[PDB]
């Protein structure tokens, strides 16, 4: 009964077979903003089914030394379709997202992944004093690998990133994690291009580990925006 | 005893006592039954 | 839901269970959710009315401690031949709360807080050592703070006519009276203060990664009104700072590795276990050693 | 009050307070911007709106320029004043100008014009630092092209003067006041030593 | 009362002091497409006020020899902001139009354009069996030229072409055109990128004549989509 | 007309405009009324409510901050062979609010003013170097601030018997103690202060332009009230004034240029831009140049 | 807290937001309307 699941945005629809429920960042579901919270006064775009629909990333390959990945959102998203073309085109954005990631395998493989979605995710370097420039920070649609998972790149600890809303991915038990993310932020709006809400990380606690012959097993990320709004029409940026 | 006239320059107010650690322990669209198999 | 604790909850008394197809102490990690089985369920318990309070966890309690924000000391002197580096018989400070760990880490625990900041200046002199090699009294001095916004224009000496302070809110104290205790509001541009932000605060590509200045206070500016004595004094001026009136979201994970700087997030960690990069905990043995097992 | 626009070191006194338009033979021209920062120094600093911001560091609404056309009454011409939200250069062509928020002004009986820069800001308010490009100070550009030209018969002033104005609107806020940066001393007045004798 | 006009679309507004009533096609204001007349069965996106504002195309100065310009709708638009990029990445496009055509001039000019909304203005050529090609058809933003406008480019009489939608800018009169034009095609929907439901054509009936002073007259065109409305989302075509 | 205003106002909602004879964008600055087109004639807007307040910018609050209005710094020794400019234990000030600039130049921001001064005396001691070469500590000396109406007798040395103070007001403060506070009324002859005089207070010709006394608080005389030391100190006594109760009227355009003198409105500007008297803001390459441009 | 015997003694009265701009921006003897041509 919820081991079975089919999201449906816009023109796109996934279904599982293999889910295990799924999670409300902090029980909460995204909703448009509204006039009591309102600070812009221009009559904001809401593209809906345009832009309020899964994007597919690039998959990437679990290996038996792989150390995690992560995206940044919105950034990751920040030049896919009409979403994209919308946030080059406007100076302010506000959306939440669903974001659904998928890994199958065989009965005879094993390993767990952690999907945790951290907000505000400021990331630190390692043993320097020099802040991460642009470049490490803004990867764009391909995104990240993480290079300490054990301290979650940022000095704090992997062992208490269960705080963060987060589900696992456990081969012996379920292919794929969903997580639904409301819009979270200190302002109603903020700058697509020069500010990240959320950074989805999935980390392999568990290492991929068969005796069988050896298949690549691709990890896949779609993520949904979610009641999208644009403030500030100009010409593009991109 | 509060005389000034900004309401920020008050003490701390130490009288919340309202909780709700499901949004951090059980954020899931559906909730679980106790003994019930989750799974 | 939503629900109001003052106390640890009550213990209800639990008989044998032999129920088929109930499973309370089978869960699933995997949806994220933390186990809900229950003592009574897992084992047979007794009747126990717990009136132990929770009003010590309370965020306004962990958080509304008066925490040394700022420590810094200066000559109190004849300046005219000092460098252009020292302070002379006065000094500013960009107002942050990433200097002193200890408080730093429990504002960290949170993404989100909204708070006022109490704010309290405690200020000591001693004779310095040097040229004055005899000790004659300390003298009574009156200072001067001046809370300047971020960006603004700070003094430039100890006579500067921006002291006279015609907008800026300053505060005069002697050293003989109690430490000068101020309020200052919840000054942010947002509705909270960003404790770590993910993201440039500028317009190109050459900002600061994870600074966002809507987040700083602003700057004090603190300098002895008195003139230069015949002699050399150190004054020592500490900062602490209380919030109150706070509202905290999204807990995060502690800080485990050592802080490097205040302007980010770099680790090191120690050379060796506990709080090492490779090695959180300190070792033990084995896995089936206990390390403090008691052997009678 | 007042914009100085034209604060460039061709133009003394008064000159600085008006902008001259001539006939172009090119199409869709620029003819100059406005910069959008109330808390540093440009055309909006001398203005009565500018002078009291700058006794706050943060402010919120949403302000208007109004422009008077000054020249003969034979003189014809259309113009566009264009508001751009930041995150990009100041636009240089009409093309791109034009879509952001703008209005076309037809010279006519009535001799004034208003663009409306609304407030849209992520945040509630915009805050002042000496960082011009902040995500949290700055608010856009102003641009002014020409839609068709500027058209004068043989016996009008072939260069006609536009006048800008600009305010705050009943939706305008200021907050944290600090000590104006318009004004200083470096030493006591002159007579001031008298008011001691 | 009648001379005085305002038109504001999302965050554009144009204002003249020298209009003279402005024109509604047939009698008509432009709307969306009912559920009674719907053909494609997908949730449609209307971005509103990020494409229903006035584009301002690139003048053209009206010379002593000049024959006229025609601008075709939605081919003129494009490539145009959100409007550019909503078609570009949608199979299905319908709207109407307002147009907003402006010329001043001095007191001592004088001159007449006939500023005319064409629906389906097939072009024919001049002296050969062959038809127009692609690009003879599909100008763009820039638009193009009349090559025999006393027969409208297609042997029909320029006489004759005051039944269709149109207005008159005459210099000693007024200085702008306004036309509001509907959806016109036979089809509740269309693909904008081998189509054109409109022509707008500016024809200098009177030419321009003058004894002051010579200066440059040029002519600008302000057109907004109106009840915008996308169906088919895919990747851009561009 | 009146009305009370505590938040800014609420932005409605708009819909497309298309009506014949209706221009809100279009305006007459010739009438000198200022535009009144709203956001919602101008762009299509959304619903706004707006809670932002407006309490920051009451004049009471935008004037009544505690600004430096005097600064005086004279010897307390033994003054048998000083010389007459010296002051000898004792100084006189003319009270005044044009010698600081940053009060100054918020005062004139109005053309009538109506308020009483609450005034703040500060006093600093230090240990004078010359003769003295080393510190001996700091004494706790009592000082007498008399009020003396313009143009009254007031004291002429340290030992006058005009301190004995019949009728005048006088205070008495320690060095050790908090800054001395007193409150003087509005005292003006008329309804209000004159910020700016266009005009001559005498029935002559060779009065003093801009120059009212009816708007002269009156006369500070301060001393110590200590016999001289064996020593000599330097005592610096630093006058504080701020408004309260205040009604202001006929806002006025501010100040650009440097001022000159305490006396008149006299100016000279800059050399170069910016507040130059040819140049108020600094210069930029051409009107398409933008200073600030963001390029990436 | 004001024991002193005269009014002017009292603190600061920060509760005045009564307000009329229209005196400063538009002191015409005929009011103008929305959107209706001025002059």
């Amino acid at each position: 009964s919820d081991r079975v699941l089919q999201l449906k945005l816009g023109n796109s629809a996934i279904v599982t077979q293999e889910a295990a429920n799924y999670c409300c960042a902090y029980g909460e579901w995204p909703n448009y903003l509204p006039d009591h919270e309102a600070v812009a006064i221009d009559k904001p775009t809401q593209p809906e089914t345009a832009t309020d629909r899964f994007y597919t990333l690039k998959s990437v390959k679990w290996e038996t030394g792989s150390t995690g990945w992560w995206w940044k959102l919105p950034d990751a998203l920040n030049n896919i379709g009409m979403f994209g073309q919308n946030v080059q085109h406007h100076y302010l954005y506000r959306s939440g997202f669903l974001i659904h990631v998928q890994c199958n395998a065989t009965k005879f493989h094993q390993g767990a992944l952690l999907v945790v979605a951290i907000p505000e995710h400021q990331r630190g370097a390692h043993n320097t004093n020099t802040s991460p420039g642009f470049d490490d920070i803004m990867k764009g649609e391909e995104g990240g690998t993480f290079n300490h998972p054990y301290v979650l790149d940022d000095g704090t600890s992997l062992a208490c990133a269960t705080i963060f809303p987060h589900q696992w991915i456990n081969l012996r038990t379920n292919n794929s994690a969903t997580i639904v993310l409301p819009w979270m932020n200190a302002a109603p709006m903020d700058f697509p291009l020069r500010h990240n809400q959320w950074t989805l990380a999935i980390i392999p606690v568990v290492p991929l580990g068969t005796r069988t012959t050896s298949s690549m097993v691709p990890i896949t990320v779609s993520i949904a925006p979610m009641c999208c709004e644009f403030n500030g029409l100009r010409h593009a940026i991109t | 005893i509060n005389f000034y006239k900004d309401s920020y320059a008050a003490s701390a107010s130490k009288q919340d006592f309202s909780q709700d650690p499901s949004k951090f322990t059980e954020p899931v669209v559906e909730g679980l039954k106790a003994g019930a198999p989750v799974l | 839901i939503e629900s109001i604790i003052k106390t640890a909850t009550d213990t209800v008394k639990s008989e044998i269970n032999a129920e088929l197809g109930v499973v309370p102490s089978l869960n699933a990690v995997e949806t994220g959710a933390t186990s809900n089985t229950e003592p009574e369920e897992a084992i047979q318990t007794r009747t126990v009315i717990n009136q132990h309070g929770v009003s010590e966890t309370l965020v306004e309690n962990f958080l509304s401690r008066a925490a040394l924000v700022s420590k810094r000391s200066f000559e109190y002197k004849d300046h005219t031949s000092s460098t252009a580096r020292a302070d002379k018989n006065f000094f500013k400070w960009t107002i942050n709360t990433r200097s002193f760990v200890q408080l730093r880490r429990k504002l960290e625990l949170f993404t989100y807080l909204r708070f006022d900041a109490e704010i309290t200046i405690l200020t000591t002199v001693a004779v310095n050592g040097s040229g004055n090699n005899t000790y004659v009294g300390l003298p009574d001095l009156t200072l001067q703070a001046m809370f300047v916004p971020t960006g603004a224009l700070t003094p430039e000496k100890q006579d500067s006519f921006h002291w006279q302070s015609g907008s800026n809110a300053s505060v005069f104290f002697k050293i003989s009276d109690p430490p000068a205790r101020i309020t200052i509001p919840f000054m942010c541009i947002n509705s909270a203060y960003s404790v770590f932000y993910d993201g440039f605060a500028g317009f190109e590509k050459n900002g600061l990664y994870g600074i966002n200045p809507a987040d700083t206070i602003g700057n004090l500016c603190v300098r002895i009104v008195n003139e230069h004595q015949p002699v050399g004094f150190t004054v020592t001026v500490r900062v602490y700072m209380k919030p109150k009136h706070i509202k905290a979201w999204a807990p995060r994970p502690p800080r485990t590795l050592p802080y490097m700087s205040i302007a980010n997030a770099n680790y090191k960690g120690k050379e060796r276990a506990p709080n090492a990069l490779s090695a959180i905990i300190g070792n033990r043995d084995s896995v089936k050693t206990m390390p403090h097992n008691i052997v009678n | 009050s007042m914009m100085e626009i034209n604060n460039t070191e061709s133009a003394v006194g008064m000159e600085r307070l008006k902008v001259d338009i001539s006939a172009l033979t090119d199409v869709d021209q620029l003819l100059f911007n406005i910069p959008l920062d109330i808390q540093l120094d440009g055309p909006l600093r001398n203005t009565l709106v500018g002078n009291i911001s700058r006794y706050y560091t943060h402010w919120s609404g949403s302000l208007e320029m109004t422009f008077m056309f000054c020249g003969s009454f034979m003189a014809a011409g259309k113009l566009i004043l264009c508001y751009t939200p930041p995150g990009g250069s100041c636009p240089t062509t009409r093309e791109t100008a034009m879509l952001g928020t703008h209005i076309v002004w037809d010279f006519g009986l009535q001799s004034s014009v208003t663009l409306i820069i609304p407030w849209i800001s992520g945040s509630h308010y915009r805050m002042f630092n000496n960082d011009a490009k902040s995500t949290n100070a700055n608010v856009g550009y102003v641009t002014c092209f020409m839609q068709t030209n500027l058209i004068v018969p043989s016996e009008s002033s072939d260069t006609c003067s536009l006048i800008g104005f600009i305010a705050a609107k009943d939706d305008f806020s200021l907050r944290l006041m600090r000590d104006s940066p318009d004004i200083g001393q470096l030493d006591h007045l002159h007579a001031a030593e008298a008011a001691y004798q």
